[PDB]
RNA sequence: GCUUGAGUCUCGUAGAGGGGGGUAGAAUUCCAGGUGUAGCGGUGAAAUGCGUAGAGAUCUGGAGGAAUACCGGUGGCGAAGGCGGCCCCCUGGACGAAGACUGACGCUCAGGUGCGAAAGCGUGGGGAGCAAACAGGAUUAGAUACCCUGGUAGUCCACGCCGUAAACGAUGUCGACUUGGAGGUUGUGCCCUUGAGGCGUGGCUUCCGGAGCUAACGCGUUAAGUCGACCGCCUGGGGAGUA
RNA sequence: GUUUAUUAAAAACACAGCACUGUGCAAACACGAAAGUGGACGUAUACGGUGUGACGCCUGCCCGGUGCCGGAAGGUUAAU
C-alpha cells in the first residue's frame, strides 16, 4: 500500500511499484479456479530446479 | 470421554482385585459407560457419523469380549450381565 | 471446576459503570463457586478498526476459573448489554506470568 | 478557486479502460476524465498513453479549483497507474500520498469462470 | 503459548498491510506458526491488531 | 422424522403423518381460552365477503401474548400445545409471580430445567427484547409494527426477520416477501424463530382435509356462464379473454397497493 | 497356563476429524442520499447491454447471502467420501514416556449393516456472487459451441431419498523379514539447562535410490521384494455393463 | 364426493397437488353514498385472485399484436 516517507524527496517515485503482491492476487482473483493441481505441479518443479 | 473419577468408580466396583483396569468385566463396563453416555450424546441432531463410529467399535469390542467371557467362564459372563442390565 | 479467559470491549460513553459492571459480574462469578485470578482493567484503548463507528474502548480482561453454566449465562448477559460492543470467552490459558 | 485546496486523484485502471476522478478529501468529485474520453477507442484505450490523456485531461478539469496537493488511491491491474500517477506529477500536482486500494477480498465471493475458452 | 496480548510481539510477524507473515520468510517453526496465526487472528477480533492496513 | 402412511385408501395414500411428540395431549389452559365463533362469508351486513370460508372444526381461540409485557420477571416454559387458530405451536409459560400466558412456541424446548429472562438467562430462543437491545446479525420474531402495539411481523411458522443493526431511531426489517420496511426501535422483538416449520411438510391428501380446515371448493371463473364470471361462456373450455377477478381488476400483474402514508417506511418492495 | 499378539488404566501432545450455536472482517450486489457529467461495460476488434429519466467514478448510511485473502506448506486430521476466520458446548480417533492390569480375548469375512464427493429428486425456507436450460450480440461457409451482455433451476440451510465418480496410489486388509541418503510433521530420553546446539528412540508423510521384481515404464523398508491368512475380481475385442 | 328440484348424474363441477400474480397489516379484496364489518381476533410456512387438476416423464419456440410491469429522452397534452 504506501509505507512512512519523508514528505520532501528527490524525486517523486514509488519504492515497491513492480512488486507489488495486489497485482497478482487480482490476477488470480478475476478467473481460474483450480488450486488443487498447480501446488504439486510448483514443488515437482521446485524439487527438480533445487540440486 | 469418560471421566477419571467415574472410570476409577468403575474399575474399584467391577474390579475383583484393585488396579484390575484391564479385567474383561472393567472393560466391559467402562464400555458400557460410555455407550450410555454416548446415546445422550446421539440423541441431538444424529449425524455425527464420525463419533458415531467409535460408539459402534465400543460395542464390537463389547460384544468381543463378552462372547470371550461366555467361552472362558460362564458364572462371571451371566453376572457381568445382570450388573450392566445387556442382552435382555 | 473450568478455565476462562473473558475479555470485554466497553462503549467509551458507558466508561462511567465498567467497575460496576466488573464488581457484579465477579460477584455472580464468586457466587457461582468461581475463582478469578487476574482481574485487570486495561482500560480505555484505541482501536484498530472501527467497531459501531467508535475508534476508542474500553477494555478489561478477567481469567477465571468457574462452571460452563456461569460463563454462558454470563455470555448471554454480554450479548444483551448494549454497553459491551465486543466480548471473547476463550479456554484455559493456564497459570502464567499475570498482567500481560 | 477552492480554499481547501487538497484532494485525492481515484485511479480506476482496470484491463480495458482507466477512470481518473479527482475529489475532495470528503469524496465529493470535482472533476472525472477517462482513457474513453481521451479520444483512444478499443485496443488504445488499454494501452498507458490513454491513462495519461486521461489524467492530464482531468489535471485541466480541477485546474479550475485550485488543487494544490494530491494523494492518490489505485485501483485494479490495467496498464494506467503509474502512467495515471506520473501524468499527474508532470501536471505539477504534489502528490503527498500513493495508495494502492484495490478491492483484496478474503476467500469471498465465487469469481467469473468466464474467459477460460 | 503465544499470547494475543502481545501485540508488541505480533506486530515483527504482521506485514505493513496487516497480513500474517510466512513462515519461510520469518523462519518460526511450524507449531509456532500456528500459535503465531490463532493469536493474529484473536487480535485482529479483538481489534487489537488491524485486519487490512486501509480500515 | 416422519412415521410412513401406507395407501389403504385413496385418500390416505398423498397425505403421510408428521406430528411432534412434544405437543401436549390433553385439555388447553381454561384461562387462555375464549369462544371463536365461526364466521363463514359473512358481515355485518349478512353478505359473503370473503369467499371459499366454511365449514370445518370448532376451534376454541387462545389468547397469545403477542405484546410481551410482565418484564423483569422470570418465564419459565412449560409443554407446548397445539393451536388451532394460527399455523404455529403455542406454549404455555409460568412466571415467577405465578402468571400463567401463551406465548408462539420457541424452536427449543428444555422439560426439566429452569427458564430464565433476565439476569441469569442462557442463549434460548424466545427472549423478548427492543429493536434497539437486539445483537448484531440476530433473528428475531413476534416484532411489533408500533411501539406497544403487539406483535405484527413474523408469528407464523418458521418465519422470522433478520436485522443486523440500526439507523438510530427507525430499523429496517428484511420481511419473508423480501420487502424493507423501517419500524421504530422501541417495537418489542423476541429472539429466534417460531417453530413448527416441519409440521408444513406434509400434504393434506383429500378434499376433506381442506374441507376440514374451513376451505369450500373454488369454481373457475371459465366454469361459470357469462354473468357470474367476467370469464365464462362459449362451447368449448376457453373463454378466450384476459385473465380478471371475478369484478374485473387484473389478475396477473397489476399492482394494487394504494397506501401512502406508509410508503415512507416501505423503502423497498419484493418482486 | 505364559506374555510376545490384541486390549484396558494413569499422564500428556498435535490436528481444516464430527455435530450444534454465536460472532468478526474484507469484498460482490442491491436500496436510499451527497458531489458530479458524457461516457461505461466488453473484446482479437466489435456489438447486444447500461447511461443525460444523471450512469460509470467517489463518499455516507443500511440490507442480504455466500465463501473465510495472508497464515498455507508434494503441511495436519479422518475408514473413505472428505475436512480451512475466530469463539464456546457436546464427542470420535491417533501418538509418546513410565509402569500396572486382562491373558490369544486375534486376523479376514460371502451374505448383512453403516458412512459415501458432485450432480439429481421430495417438502419447506433462503437467494449476494456464479450459472445448466434460455435470450440477444459477435466469429464462421454454417456455429443449437468456444468469446461477450444478461439469466432460471442449482449451488446455501433443515429433514428425507439416490448410492454413483479417472470414489485413484488406477496398488484390498493384517502380520513378519530385507542396503541407504536427503527432507517435512509430531512425541520423548540424555549431555553441554548453558547455540528450538550434539547424541539417541517412536508414529505419520515427501523425494531419490541399492538388492530384488517387472514386458518395460517403474516399484523399491509406506514394495509392485521374500513370505503367510482371508476376501473380492479376471479369462480375446465389439455386441455390453447392454437385453 | 357434487350437479341442472320436475326429460341431461356425465367425459360436466369439485378435489388434493402445481404454477403465476397481488398483498407488509388501518394488507390486498369484498359488502357498504358513510360509519363500520368480513378477510382476521389471522401476519407472507398467511390471505385473495387466475388457470391447471392425483401419480411418473415433463412442459419446445415466438413478446410482432393485445395486456401487464419498469423508465420518462423528446414530442403531444386538460382544468388553471
Amino acid at each position: 500500500i504506501k509505507v512512512r516517507e519523508n514528505e520532501p524527496f528527490d524525486v517523486a517515485l514509488r519504492r515497491f511499484k513492480r512488486s507489488c503482491e495486489k497485482a497478482g492476487v487480482l490476477a488470480e482473483v478475476r478467473r481460474r479456479e483450480f488450486y488443487e493441481k498447480p501446488t504439486t505441479e510448483r514443488k515437482r518443479a521446485k524439487a527438480s530446479a533445487v540440486k | 470421554s469418560l471421566s477419571t473419577e467415574a472410570t476409577a468408580k468403575i474399575v474399584s466396583e467391577f474390579g475383583r482385585d484393585a488396579n484390575d483396569t484391564g479385567s474383561t468385566e472393567v472393560q466391559v463396563a467402562l464400555l458400557t459407560a460410555q455407550i450410555n453416555h454416548l446415546q445422550g450424546h446421539f440423541a441431538e441432531h444424529k449425524k455425527d457419523h464420525h463419533s458415531r463410529r467409535g460408539l459402534l467399535r465400543m460395542v464390537s469390542q463389547r460384544r468381543k469380549l463378552l462372547d470371550y467371557l461366555k467361552r472362558k467362564d460362564v458364572a462371571r459372563y451371566t453376572q457381568l450381565i445382570e450388573r450392566l442390565g445387556l442382552r435382555r | 471446576m473450568r478455565h476462562y479467559e473473558i475479555v470485554f470491549m466497553v462503549h467509551p460513553d458507558q466508561s462511567e459503570q465498567v467497575p460496576g459492571m466488573i464488581e457484579r459480574y465477579t460477584a455472580a462469578i464468586t457466587g457461582a463457586e468461581g475463582k478469578i485470578h487476574r482481574l485487570e482493567d486495561w482500560g480505555r484503548r484505541q482501536l484498530a478498526y472501527p467497531i459501531n463507528k467508535l475508534h476508542k474502548a474500553h477494555y478489561v480482561l478477567m481469567n477465571v476459573e468457574a462452571p460452563q453454566e456461569v460463563i454462558d449465562e454470563l455470555e448471554t448477559t454480554f450479548r444483551f448489554n448494549d454497553a459491551v460492543i465486543r466480548s471473547m470467552v476463550m479456554r484455559t490459558k493456564h497459570a502464567v506470568t499475570e498482567a500481560s | 478557486r477552492k480554499q481547501v485546496s487538497d484532494g485525492v486523484a481515484h485511479i480506476h485502471a482496470s484491463f480495458n479502460n482507466t477512470i481518473v476522478t479527482i475529489t475532495d478529501r470528503q469524496g465529493n468529485a470535482l472533476g472525472w476524465a477517462t482513457a474513453g474520453g481521451s479520444g483512444f477507442r478499443g485496443s488504445r484505450k488499454s494501452t498507458p498513453f490513454a491513462a495519461q490523456v486521461a489524467a492530464e485531461r482531468c489535471a485541466d478539469a480541477v485546474k479550475e479549483y485550485g488543487i494544490k496537493n494530491l494523494e492518490v488511491m489505485v485501483k485494479g491491474p490495467g496498464p494506467g497507474r503509474e502512467s495515471t500517477i506520473r501524468a499527474l506529477n508532470a501536471a505539477g500536482f504534489r502528490i503527498t500520498n500513493i495508495t494502492d486500494v484495490t478491492p483484496i477480498p478474503h476467500n469471498g465471493c465465487r469469481p467469473p469462470k468466464k474467459r477460460r475458452v | 503459548e503465544i499470547d494475543y496480548k502481545d501485540i508488541a510481539t505480533l506486530k515483527n510477524y504482521i506485514t505493513e498491510s496487516g497480513k500474517i507473515v510466512p513462515s519461510r520468510i520469518t523462519g518460526t517453526r511450524a507449531k509456532y506458526q500456528r500459535q503465531l496465526a490463532r493469536a493474529i487472528k484473536r487480535a485482529r477480533y479483538l481489534s487489537l491488531l488491524p485486519y487490512t492496513d486501509r480500515h | 422424522a416422519v412415521v410412513k402412511c401406507k395407501p389403504t385408501s385413496p385418500g390416505r395414500r398423498h397425505v403421510v403423518k408428521v406430528v411432534n411428540p412434544e405437543l401436549h395431549k390433553g385439555k388447553p389452559f381454561a384461562p387462555l381460552l375464549e369462544k371463536n365463533s365461526k364466521s363463514g362469508g359473512r358481515n355485518n351486513n349478512g353478505r359473503i365477503t370473503t369467499r371459499h370460508i366454511g365449514g370445518g372444526h370448532k376451534q376454541a381461540y387462545r389468547i397469545v401474548d403477542f405484546k410481551r409485557n410482565k418484564d423483569g420477571i422470570p418465564a419459565v416454559v412449560e409443554r407446548l400445545e397445539y393451536d388451532p387458530n394460527r399455523s404455529a405451536n403455542i406454549a404455555l409459560v409460568l412466571y415467577k409471580d405465578g402468571e400463567r400466558r401463551y406465548i408462539l412456541a420457541p424452536k427449543g424446548l428444555k422439560a426439566g430445567d429452569q427458564i430464565q429472562s433476565g439476569v441469569d438467562a442462557a442463549i434460548k430462543p424466545g427472549n423478548t427484547l427492543p429493536m434497539r437491545n437486539i445483537p448484531v446479525g440476530s433473528t428475531v420474531h413476534n416484532v411489533e409494527m408500533k411501539p406497544g402495539k403487539g406483535g405484527q411481523l413474523a408469528r407464523s411458522a418458521g418465519t422470522y426477520v433478520q436485522i443486523v443493526a440500526r439507523d438510530g431511531a427507525y430499523v429496517t426489517l428484511r420481511l419473508r416477501s423480501g420487502e424493507m420496511r423501517k419500524v421504530e426501535a422501541d417495537c418489542r422483538a423476541t429472539l429466534g424463530e417460531v417453530g413448527n416449520a416441519e409440521h408444513m411438510l406434509r400434504v393434506l391428501g383429500k378434499a376433506g382435509a381442506a374441507r376440514w380446515r374451513g376451505v369450500r371448493p373454488t369454481v373457475r371463473g371459465t366454469a361459470m356462464n357469462p354473468v357470474d364470471h367476467p370469464h365464462g361462456g362459449g362451447e368449448g373450455r376457453n373463454f378466450g379473454k384476459h385473465p380478471v377477478t371475478p369484478w374485473g381488476v387484473q389478475t396477473k400483474g397489476k399492482k394494487t397497493r394504494s397506501n401512502k402514508r406508509t410508503d415512507k417506511f416501505i423503502v423497498r418492495r419484493r418482486s
